[PDB]
């Protein structure tokens, strides 16, 4: 198993984030497991943003429905998160998981960190 | 005059029968769907007694006072319990609840001092501060009145009528049973092999006039068998005899 | 209104010797000319019911309810008004008031905290009053209410010639209380002891209780002192035992003889 | 909600023990409650799955119990590398369905 | 249902107007019911002044309220409407209907034509 | 306020179509306009009341309906007595709150 | 499903019962009793799963 985290060092203040995250190896024959994104900035505890099951369903947090949008592969290669109108407090650092409901996040990725130009 | 939802009345119902047919002819109600049980089995369910509650709900979100849902008026109001053995009924009001200028008689609690308990009946209101601020009879900074009387206005229309909302609240075969819906009469065929009842009266054969008469205190007729073999008539005063095969 | 006078002197009772009154209807089931055997919670015949003779005398004791007792009291003057319920007497558990003060008869089931002795007969003389009726004093959450009319009623002051006789026979199965109410006029004697009689009884009412009754007082009808007639009530027990009926024709109970009496029985 | 102390010291080599608790009623039934680690630098790993089910991998220094309405794990013959970052991950029905701890800072006195 | 407004004609600018209108024939038990009392000045736009209901309370008609008083029956006669210090802008007739929540305008009377006596 | 023109004349019998209008701003709206006719030393009566429901015992060759803010009516059946002063009301929010239309007047086609 | 899974649907009525082992796989608008409706929802009318 390992999982591959990729996204921008330095982002603008009005640019949209495009994080991706490639799985290889899973037992794809299965109900309720995904693929998991969560974030969290320094000085502040962990926060859940985002979980895709494998038949499509998107499950962001809520009041955050609009500017979080997901590109599922179809293909078992990556999965994309793209997220638009970015805060400056959403400057952090980035972990793709995978998500069962026993285990609630199995294995953690490496992650990427973000920051803003401004 | 229709209670609100802060001072709502348990109105209490008893020793009759609850037919909820008269209400269909009135208008296109806003919901029609019950949120315990489902609508079309509202009659034969014979339930123990019943207890009413009127609400006026300023605006339209009735929808988050519901077994499983809160709100501001879910959490410091009346607040339905997540296991509600009932359902609800409401239906746009537009024609009493509402005033040119506003329904300043009635009130809402935005806020109250903590969550509270479901089928509390909270009424009592106070003055309240900012988080520590001691407040005792003042008001302005960090002392303000957390009510507010309803405003009805012309200008304002779908958003803001009543929909008056009744909740029934049930009991599951504990108490004694005096209300719930009555059923159909079907008429009498003589000399038919009919599989009859009245009023539980199981049993099937053939209906004849029996020339003998009961007392005013005689309901049934037995045999040597031990059974109904002759009996008066539910909803009509004469002694039909059951004659078996 | 209740008056505390918290003194009474108490006279001994008699025993009467009940020969054939204490029978009733078992539900509302005709049949004809069909002899039955039913066991139920009778009144033994041929039994002592315990004469209370009140006259300068205000006895209003605690009855030694068992679940179904008997209460016949040769009235007049319309004296027995209601029935002091429950078992805790300080509002703390149900209890059933029920009061003929009008034609409106109301009977309420809630909490009641009754007085020591509310007396509802005294002043205006001999002219009885209906005053004292409010013979609770505290409630905690009431539950039920009823209402109901009334049976012939009596002219205020009537004392002499006693032509009537009240019998009251309070049962119960699973909490319902059953009151089985008898109104026997023209009984032409003295009061005395009982005279030789049957009568057939039929069920009135049966009203939900919820909680087992333990005790019952009777309501009777200066602040006090009355110079009271020939008060007169018998108080009897009901046991289950054994009945064999006569259904006529016409549904009436023409005779009923209890079994275990005599080995002719 | 879910809170857990900020942060908890004691003597290198044994006396730790960490606890999680909430309030009931955001609190759906209290199931599948894990319990992972984070290291500065170095990405988290699973320690603990559904309060006392041990998964490969771990040691069985590492144990946890739940009583009432708080879960709390303990863990014997502590190291130097011990230092830790344990969070208590949970469901809540009422607000967003999943909650991840307050926050801990596991130091030693070795130094 | 029929309803007669009574009152002066031959009125002078410094008396008051003293006005009845009488319902006959109402189901008085409801809310949101009342009674309009509507001015026809000719060839202008025409202007209100009271609106009543049976809750007693009082709808007033903004920077008019010197120049208008309601009086109450309360034996299903009539409703008094007085008017103080009247203008001789409003040589006009004069008007009461039944006014509620969501009918408009129900019923009418016959009205009374009115003309200052300066 | 509402406006509306003052001298209204069409094809004379039917075919003939009467407006009310005004502004968003000034008049507050969303309330269902109620419209009325005047007769010259005559008892006086409401032709439509709201925008678009006929009553009983009264005539119906009249039609309505109301769109945003502007209301209009269809009317059918002209005899020689069809002189009226039609009046159209609504709801005014910011002042004088019953304002009764702009004044009509209406010349007669049945010669 | 963690917000709910709503890929499984049930049935809460019919025109009557259903003998054993029966499949009711047609899926229409359902009437109470009396009412002209058909087409759309609303009064006394809405999909039965
Ligand atoms: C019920 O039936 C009785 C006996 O036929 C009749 O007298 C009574 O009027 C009936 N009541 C109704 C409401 O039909
Ligand atoms: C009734 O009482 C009298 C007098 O006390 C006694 O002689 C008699 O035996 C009693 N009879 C019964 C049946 O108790
Ligand atoms: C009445 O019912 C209660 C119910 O548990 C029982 O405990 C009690 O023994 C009964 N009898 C009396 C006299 O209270
Ligand atoms: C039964 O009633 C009939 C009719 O009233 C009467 O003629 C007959 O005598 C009664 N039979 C008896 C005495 O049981």
């Amino acid at each position: 198993i390992t999982l591959k985290e990729s996204g921008p060092t330095l982002v603008k203040p009005t640019q949209t984030l495009t994080l991706t995250c490639a799985f290889s190896g899973f037992s794809l024959n299965t109900g309720g497991a995904g693929v998991g994104w969560i974030r969290q900035p320094p000085g502040k505890a962990l926060e859940w943003l985002a979980l895709i099951y494998w038949d499509g369903d998107k499950r962001y947090n809520p009041s955050l429905k609009s500017r979080l949008a997901i590109i599922m592969d179809t293909s078992k290669n990556r999965v994309v998160l793209t997220m638009t109108n970015m805060d400056p407090v959403d400057t952090a650092t980035y972990y793709c998981a995978h998500h069962k409901i026993e285990y609630i996040f199995d294995y953690w990725g490496q992650g990427t960190l973000v920051a803003v130009s401004s | 005059r229709f209670a609100s939802v802060y001072a709502w009345n348990r109105k209490r119902i008893s020793n009759c029968v609850a037919d909820y047919s008269v209400l269909y002819n009135l208008a296109p109600f806003f919901t029609f769907k019950c949120y315990g049980v489902s609508p079309t089995k509202l009659n034969d369910l014979c339930f123990t007694n019943v207890y009413a509650d009127s609400f006026v709900i300023r605006g339209d979100e009735v929808r988050q006072i519901a077994p499983g849902q809160t709100g501001n008026i879910a959490d410091y109001n009346y607040k339905l319990p997540d296991d509600f053995t009932g359902c609800v009924i409401a239906w746009n009001s537009n024609k009493l609840d509402s005033k040119v200028s506003g329904n300043y008689n009635y009130l809402y609690r935005l806020f109250r001092k903590s969550n509270l308990k479901p089928f509390e009946r909270d009424i009592s209101t106070e003055i309240y501060q900012a988080g520590n601020k001691p407040c005792n009879g003042v008001a302005g900074f960090n002392c303000y009145f957390p009510l507010r009387s309803y405003s009805f206005r012309p200008t304002y229309g779908v958003g803001h009528q009543p929909y008056r909302v009744v909740v029934l609240s049930f009991e599951l075969l504990h108490a004694p049973a005096t209300v719930c819906g009555p059923k159909k009469s079907t008429n009498l065929v003589k000399n038919k092999c009919v599989n009859f009842n009245f009023n539980g009266l199981k049993g099937t054969g053939v209906l004849t006039e029996s020339n003998k008469k009961f007392l005013p205190f005689q309901q049934f007729g037995r045999d040597i068998a031990d059974t109904t073999d002759a009996v008066r008539d539910p909803q009509t005063l004469e002694i039909l005899d059951i004659t078996p095969c | 209104q209740c008056v505390n006078l918290t003194t009474r002197t108490q006279l001994p009772p008699a025993y009467t010797n009940s020969f054939t009154r204490g029978v009733y209807y078992p539900d509302k089931v005709f049949r004809s000319s069909v002899l039955h055997s039913t066991q139920d919670l009778f009144l033994p015949f041929f039994s002592n019911v315990t004469w209370f003779h009140v006259i300068k005398r205000f006895d209003n004791p605690v009855l030694p309810f068992n679940d179904g007792v008997y209460f016949a009291s040769i009235e007049k003057s319309n004296i027995i008004r209601g029935w002091i319920f429950g078992t805790t007497l300080d509002s703390k558990t149900q209890s059933l008031l029920i009061v003929n003060n009008a034609t409106n008869v109301v009977i309420k089931v809630c909490e009641f905290q009754f007085c020591n002795d509310p007396f509802l007969d005294h002043k205006n003389n001999k002219s009885w009053m209906e005053s004292e009726f409010r013979v609770y004093s505290s409630a905690n959450n009431c539950t039920f209410e009823y209402v109901s009319q009334p049976f012939l009623m009596d002219l205020e002051g009537k004392q002499g010639n006693f032509k009537n006789l009240r019998e009251f026979v309070f049962k119960n199965i699973d909490g319902y209380f059953k009151i089985y109410s008898k109104h026997t006029p023209i009984i032409v004697r003295e009061p005395e002891d009982l005279p030789q009689g049957f009568s057939a009884l039929e069920p009135l009412v049966d009203l939900p209780i919820g909680i087992n009754i333990t005790r019952f007082q009777t309501l009777l009808a200066s602040s006090s002192g009355w110079t009271a007639g020939a008060a007169a009530y018998y108080v009897g027990y009901l046991q289950p035992r054994t009945f064999l009926l006569k259904y006529n024709e016409n549904g009436t109970i023409t005779d009923a003889v209890d079994c275990a009496l005599d080995p002719l029985s | 909600a879910l809170t857990q102390p900020a942060s908890v010291s004691g003597s290198p080599g044994q006396s730790i023990t960490v606890s999680c608790t909430g309030t009931s009623s955001d609190l759906g039934n209290f199931q599948y409650v894990s319990w992972y680690q984070h290291h500065p630098g170095k990405a988290p790993k699973l320690l603990i799955y559904e309060v006392s089910k041990r998964p490969s991998g771990v040691s069985n220094r590492f144990s946890g119990s739940k009583s009432g309405n708080t879960a709390s794990l303990t863990i014997s013959g502590l190291q130097a590398e011990d230092e830790a970052d344990y969070y208590c991950c949970s469901y809540t029905t009422t607000t967003i369905p999943v909650a991840f701890g307050g926050g801990t800072k596991l130091t030693v006195l070795g130094q």
